[PDB]
């Protein structure tokens, strides 16, 4: 239904179809050449990445501590075979870590009888040590050993004739790392002698191994100033402290004791833990341990944990057992001592269960510290968000966005955030997706008016929001 | 004046070849994983459709050297369903099939292709658009040019995508030389494994749309088919293979882009070699659609279907010009789409139910016309097989999306004003007609081109 | 001692801002936040917002966000409210209230109330007429005195007695607006041996125009 | 926000007696984690700040008389007067502390009763520095009676007056528990001139006759 061939060469090739034909030709492939101009004109124009930082495996989420084997697992079964079975739980809390609590003979404030590098029989063989070692390398678990000298007794670097002491660890190191530990934890340091130049010769011996090994040191001390003197010669030493721990017993100095610890170490990497030791529930009562997991998880720098913080253990809960070193609550058989004063909520069966429960909310959230590219090494600003409200915002370059909001006080709020002054970067959006709370009865995943929202006392949410160019 | 015969064997392997292994083994092997939970069952609905595609495919090769037609699906459905059962099916293809098939795989180019220069954040969504717009528009102006163009190009980009999936084989199996199925197991939810699959295998029907091109069809039309399919089933249960023994499965169903992470792992400071070539496995596709897509459509225009410029033909070159232009502008339509992704449900649905009715009319023909040479005929059971698959996949899916499938029979249903307006009904004033010759021949006079002959 | 004080009274023509001004004493001022308070008559107490005085950070009630805005001043312990876009329905008194803990909202310590009026009519001091009986006063054991106080505005004027002597039987009566101008009186008993013996005087006292009056109740 | 609803509007009662207010709040202001209950009682005399009486629903201010009792739990609250003092007449409000921003009741205003008395009445003639001002207001005073209603008539040569009067009443008085009341006409010189005799009486239900008192100028 048109014109023949006989008909079309007729017609369509007078001169001015051929100069019509030739400029349709010409304009399109400069408008594609043009087109592509443009584009290589976009991807010069458009904002480069920002150059993603080599990080160690302790960035990427929460070392956990095993102050007792024999505590961890009740009495028998108390050695490091037995270990070797419940990284499975382990592996559920996403811990990317784990500090096996001094394993080595030890002899009560005998310098002479304890030696650093055999280990105490009572916990196995170097052949249990190293099937434990081999699992966890196999399930991403890196574990590391605690050599802390005197550790069953009152001064833990004995009282005496320090530079034997230190020349025992300096020798351990070495034989440990052969044996293919992820690092060491030392504790006390306020009790060594010398301690800044002992940490400098120690963190050398491990970084001149390899440079993914790390050394934590833990010290009782509560002072910003003796802290930062430790970290002052050492730049890649975890510090674990007694800082956080004075927190006012109802969170109230958390927002500052916080924000002065990051703007005092210039945010260097940071290790935020309770204590170098005891557990969570040593130092904060009930109604805040929800509130402080929502704020280890997502502060810059590696948290720290105690066995049992993920379920909330509490030594005085079940009298008698020592605050050093309280029986794990596995299932409600776990401390038949006194039988059924255990409750099922008390125990990781009955948490494991109920996403309400504490491990519900610590397996959450090591996920999120442990994926997202914001809380693995974001960058960190905190706002006046509201009158208790210790609020603060993750974001990288242009990933996910996540601001955290605290409630610290006991008084909810019922007005909404209300950031004054917010740096320019990193600007609340209109509304955010709710990625947790702390408390029931919340529309999770749903978006929230961040100006007309309300906090319920001590409600912490966890909002996440998308990246604006 | 009519189109050469030039598509040898090897062109066809390479039109099938090239076609298919595309982008659903870059984009997709996170897509079957999050609704088959475990690698034991991915790793298995990448065979399943495998097979699936190997039964459909070579029931196309009787079906295909049956009818002999070009123009493929749409052709086999109009000698055995009539006109307008024909006229819906291509009003499918003109609207959404073909266009959005063709934009995915080149924003799949322009992604990948640029995500050296982005690594870590978002590739620049307007650059992305642009580079997907800048490939199709220069594979149009290629597959215009000359038909030994644009073979030699599906043979050089079929080439080059091989390599790439020879490289992350081999990676794989260097992996496992140096050295379980936690599932949702639901028929609810193992569909969309299988539609999230297959959409990787879709392809095996474009050499039906070629059939009047190659140089001996009743040769190569079959023989192309099973020498691709067995191929391409090969390659991507190895390849998926390959990224399980790199990667957990949380990072698999997280990150965006499988073989970018798969690249950094393996190749360090020489990464930026996995992205490019998944960059070039979509662009030999792109071409491979832009070339069975305007057959089709200049078969539609042939057999009364589709306005009358789209059967013409370019004399001094024998390129079908204003199919291929039509079918260009068509797919850059797209760019205005925001989750164009999304459209692949909608592709799955309309896709299978096309092969479902070609197939349930493979067996009819056979009993209902057997005087019909077959050059090659393989069973009746294949066919049933397939027909009662597909239609559990049909049924199945429907039945789990109601309000997705109600919305999506509209685009099905939207084809029966513009068919009894243009076919049938035919509201006629002379002034309409004048007016429709004189558009016609004016496109013939820009574009100089002749209707076809003999 | 802790102890706010505030301006008494502010007139504010519709639409126009004001400032209202809260100075502590009596405690170290960066310790305590600081809040306000609204009372509408006859409406129950409303609170606006407090505010910190360690930073300036402020949180302020929904219905108010962007009508108030909270300062302070460090160097004299001073807290500001400004307000804006007043309408009539705005007009009510503004109270500055001081927290027990740092922030938690309940109240101990207030300041006696800044009354704003918003209203276009122009201040207008007080024309004071003392009250004296007349016939048959002395004829009674106690005799009543008074003052009126006519065609003021705005609403707050005071009265005291011989400068508060006289605390004792005075009753003053509230007052009424006609015309857009305020009307009151005051009255004071005392012995019949007193008033004409000793100086009796209305000392009326009006914030808002500055002006001071001691009208002697003298016999006719 | 929360919403208190706080009931009786007023609540008359005599002195010696005790007295109950009701505070409703439409959620509940018990604090699970710590078992205390966030509410207080701010009484408002008349013309002064309001002065907070009991907070947490029960603790007691420092300067706070023990006669405050407050009481309650989740949602009913109550302050108690265990012996209400002729210096208690005020508004209360509750306030809850469960939440910023805080809320109030509408209040109570507590009343005294009292034995009736009858006003002592009082006519002042217009001050002769208004005669200057070519108006003249001439004023009556009703002091120290009880219960609050009460009516006045003018009377002006006799003609009953009804235009261009206005009233007052105090609050009730702290010391004693009586109100007071003033009765204002206000005149042109023209209209004060023009009449000889006025006259001010007073109906309260505590006379079947009115009182009366009235000058001629
Ligand atoms: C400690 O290691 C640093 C390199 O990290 C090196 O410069 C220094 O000399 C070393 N010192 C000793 C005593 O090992
Ligand atoms: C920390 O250790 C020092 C030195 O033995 C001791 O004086 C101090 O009281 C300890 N503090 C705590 C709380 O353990
Ligand atoms: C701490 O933060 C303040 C914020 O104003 C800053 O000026 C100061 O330099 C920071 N560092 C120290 C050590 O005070
Ligand atoms: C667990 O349940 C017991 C028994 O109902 C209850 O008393 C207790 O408050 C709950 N919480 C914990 C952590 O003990
Ligand atoms: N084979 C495809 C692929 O990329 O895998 C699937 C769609 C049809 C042609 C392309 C797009």
């Amino acid at each position: 239904t048109g014109l023949s061939k006989e008909e079309l060469l007729k017609v369509a090739g007078s001169p001015g179809w051929v100069r019509t034909r030739w400029a349709l030709l010409l304009l399109f492939w400069l408008g594609w050449l043009g087109m592509l101009a443009g584009a290589v004109v976009i991807i010069v124009r458009a904002p480069r990445c920002r150059e993603l930082p080599a990080q160690k495996w302790w960035h990427t989420g929460a070392l956990y501590r095993i102050g007792d084997l024999q505590a961890f697992q009740g009495h028998g079964a108390g050695n490091l075979a037995g270990l070797k079975g419940r990284l499975d739980y382990l592996s559920s809390l996403k811990v990317k870590g784990l500090v096996l609590g001094p394993i080595h003979k030890n002899q009560k404030d005998d310098v002479a009888q304890t030696d650093l590098l055999q280990i105490d029989p009572n916990f196995g063989s170097k052949e249990d040590f190293d099937s434990l070692l081999q699992s966890a390398k196999k399930k991403s678990i890196r574990v590391i050993l605690d050599l802390t000298p005197n550790y069953r007794g009152e001064n833990s670097w004995f009282s005496t004739q320090v530079d034997t002491v230190a020349t025992k660890v300096k020798d351990a190191l070495e034989f440990w790392l052969q044996a293919g530990v992820d690092g060491f934890q030392v504790r006390d340091i306020e009790n060594l002698k010398d301690a800044s130049s002992f940490l400098a010769e120690w963190q050398n011996i491990t970084k001149g191994f390899s440079e993914d090994r790390l050394l934590i040191a833990g010290t009782n001390s509560s002072d910003l100033q003796q802290i930062l003197s430790l970290l002052e010669s050492n730049k890649d030493l975890l510090l674990t402290s007694s800082y956080l721990s004075d927190s006012g017993s109802t969170g109230e100095h958390t927002k500052s004791l916080v924000t002065q610890y990051l703007n005092a170490t210039g945010n260097r990497w940071c290790s935020w833990s309770l204590s170098q030791a005891r557990l969570l529930t040593s130092f904060l009562p009930a109604q805040l341990l929800r509130l402080y997991q929502l704020m280890l998880f997502t502060l810059p720098g590696t948290p720290v944990f105690s066995y049992g913080d993920e379920i909330g253990l509490d030594a005085a809960a079940l009298p008698g057992q020592p605050m050093e070193a309280p029986v794990m609550l596995w299932d409600e058989s776990s401390f038949p001592d006194i039988p059924g004063a255990v409750s099922a909520n008390m125990t990781v069966k009955g948490q494991s269960e109920d996403p309400g429960s504490l491990l519900s909310l610590f397996r959450r959230l090591s996920d999120q510290r442990s994926k997202e590219r914001s809380l693995l090494h974001g960058d960190f600003h905190a706002f006046s968000a509201g009158p208790g409200l210790f609020s603060y915002i993750r974001h990288w370059d242009q990933n996910e966005r996540f601001l955290v909001v605290l409630n610290f006080g006991d008084v909810g709020l019922s007005a909404g955030l209300q950031a004054s002054d917010l740096p320019a970067s990193a600007s609340l959006p209109a509304k955010a997706d709710l990625l947790l709370s702390t408390q029931p009865g919340r529309e999770e995943g749903s978006p929230l008016e961040l100006e007309r929202l309300k906090l319920e006392p001590h409600e912490g949410l966890l909002l996440r929001f998308p990246y604006a160019a | 004046v009519t189109l050469q015969r030039n598509i040898t064997l090897l062109n066809g392997v390479a039109i099938i070849v090239g076609t298919i292994i595309g982008s659903g083994i870059f984009v997709t092997p996170t897509g079957v994983l999050k609704e088959a939970g475990s690698p034991g069952l991915a790793l298995v609905v990448w065979a399943a459709c495998g097979v699936f595609s190997i039964v459909g495919a070579l029931c196309y090769a009787e079906l295909g050297t049956t009818i002999s037609k070009s123009g493929g699906d749409y052709a086999y459905m109009l000698e055995v369903y009539g006109s307008l059962p024909a006229f819906l099916k291509l009003w499918i293809e003109l609207l959404i099939i073909r266009p959005s098939s063709q934009y995915i795989v080149a924003l799949v180019f322009a992604t990948y292709l640029l995500k050296p220069l982005f690594p870590t954040c978002p590739v620049p969504e307007e650059a992305a658009k642009l580079v997907a717009c800048l490939c199709v528009l220069l594979l149009t102006a290629v597959n215009c040019y000359s038909v030994k163009a644009a073979t030699r190009v599906q043979d050089a980009f079929a080439a080059a995508k091989l390599l790439a999936l020879a490289l992350i084989i081999l990676l794989g199996f260097v992996q496992i030389g140096k050295g379980f199925e936690g599932t949702k197991l639901d028929v609810g939810n193992i569909v969309l494994a299988l539609y999230s699959g297959l959409f990787a295998y879709g392809g095996w029907n474009y050499l039906n749309f070629v059939t009047e091109e190659m140089i001996n069809p009743y040769r190569n039309l079959p023989l192309a088919i099973i020498i691709s399919l067995p191929i391409v089933t090969l390659v991507y249960v190895l390849t998926n293979l390959a990224y399980f023994t790199t990667l957990s499965t949380e990072q698999m169903l997280s990150s965006e882009a499988v073989a970018v992470d798969f690249g950094n792992y393996h190749l360090g400071v020489m990464s930026w070699i996995i992205p490019v070539f998944v960059g070039l496995s979509c662009f030999g596709s792109v071409n491979g659609s832009l070339f069975t897509s305007s057959r089709l459509f200049f078969v539609g225009s042939r057999e009364g279907h589709l306005p009358s410029i789209l059967s013409m033909i370019h004399p001094q070159l024998l390129t079908p010009v204003p199919s291929l232009v039509f079918t260009c502008v068509m797919t850059l339509l797209y760019a205005f789409s925001k989750d164009i992704f999304s459209v692949i449900n909608f592709f799955s649905f309309f896709n299978w139910l096309c092969v479902a009715l070609a197939i349930i009319g493979m067996i009819w023909l056979r009993h209902r016309k057997p005087e019909l040479e077959r050059p090659i005929k393989v069973n009746l059971a294949l066919p049933v097989f397939f027909i009662l698959a597909c239609l559990f996949l049909i049924a199945v899916s429907f039945w789990k999306t109601p309000v997705e499938c109600g919305i999506g029979f509209t685009i099905i249903l939207s084809g029966l004003p513009v068919y009894f307006f243009g076919v049938w009904w035919k509201n006629k004033p002379k002034w309409l007609l004048q007016g429709i010759f004189s558009t016609t021949v004016l496109c013939q006079k820009l574009m100089q081109v002749v209707p076809q002959e003999t | 001692e802790v102890q706010l004080q505030q301006s008494g009274a502010e007139l504010v023509k519709p639409g126009a801002s004001v400032n209202l001004s809260c100075k502590a004493s009596g405690y170290t001022f960066t310790n305590y936040w600081m809040h306000w308070v609204r009372l509408r008559p006859g409406q129950g107490l409303e609170w606006i917002g407090e505010i910190d005085p360690s930073d300036s950070y402020s949180y302020y009630s929904q219905n108010f966000k962007g009508k108030a805005t909270l300062t302070v001043d460090q160097s004299s312990n001073t807290a500001y409210l400004q307000l804006t876009s007043l309408t009539s329905e705005d007009s009510a008194v503004y109270y500055c209230a001081r927290g027990r803990q740092t922030y938690y909202p309940w109240f101990p310590y207030w300041g006696q109330g800044t009354l704003v009026t918003v209203s276009a009519a122009k201040t207008t001091p007080p024309s004071d007429y003392p009250l004296a009986p007349g016939s048959a006063a002395q004829t009674n054991s106690m005799v009543t005195l008074g003052c009126l106080v006519k065609g003021y505005f705005p609403e707050p004027v005071t009265v005291t007695w011989n400068s508060g002597s006289l605390s004792s039987g005075v009753h003053t009566f509230p007052a009424v607006l006609q015309s857009d101008l305020y009307t009151l009186s005051s009255s004071v008993t005392v012995p019949s041996s007193t008033w004409p013996s000793e100086t009796v005087t209305c000392n009326v006292a009006h914030p808002a125009s500055s002006t001071k009056v001691d009208k002697k109740i003298v016999p006719r | 926000d929360i919403v208190l609803t706080q009931s009786p509007s007023s609540l008359a009662m005599s002195v010696g007696q005790k007295v109950t207010m009701n505070c409703k709040s439409s959620q509940s202001l018990l604090n699970n984690n710590n078992q205390k209950n966030y509410l207080a009682w701010y009484q408002q005399k008349p013309g002064q700040s309001p002065k907070l009486l009991v907070y947490f629903t029960s603790t007691r201010e420092s300067g706070v008389p023990d006669r405050f009792i407050g009481s309650g739990s989740g949602t009913d609250f109550t302050l108690t007067i265990s012996s209400v003092q002729a210096e208690d007449l005020a508004l209360y409000y509750c306030q809850q502390h469960y939440t910023i921003p805080p809320t109030f009741g509408g209040g109570t205003k507590l009343e005294i009763k009292r034995a009736d008395a009858a006003p002592t009445v009082s006519i002042f003639p217009p001050s002769s520095e208004q005669l200057t001002s070519g108006g003249a207001s001439v004023v009556c005073f009703l002091n120290n009676f009880y219960p609050k209603d009460i009516n006045v008539k003018w009377k002006i040569d006799g003609s009953e007056r009804q235009n261009g009067v206005l009233n007052s009443w105090t609050d009730q008085d702290s010391k004693d528990s009586t109100y007071s009341m003033s009765s204002t006409l206000t005149l042109t010189k023209d209209e004060y001139e023009r009449h000889n005799s006025y006259t001010c009486e007073a109906t309260h239900k505590t006379s079947t006759s009115p009182i009366v008192k009235s000058f001629n100028r």
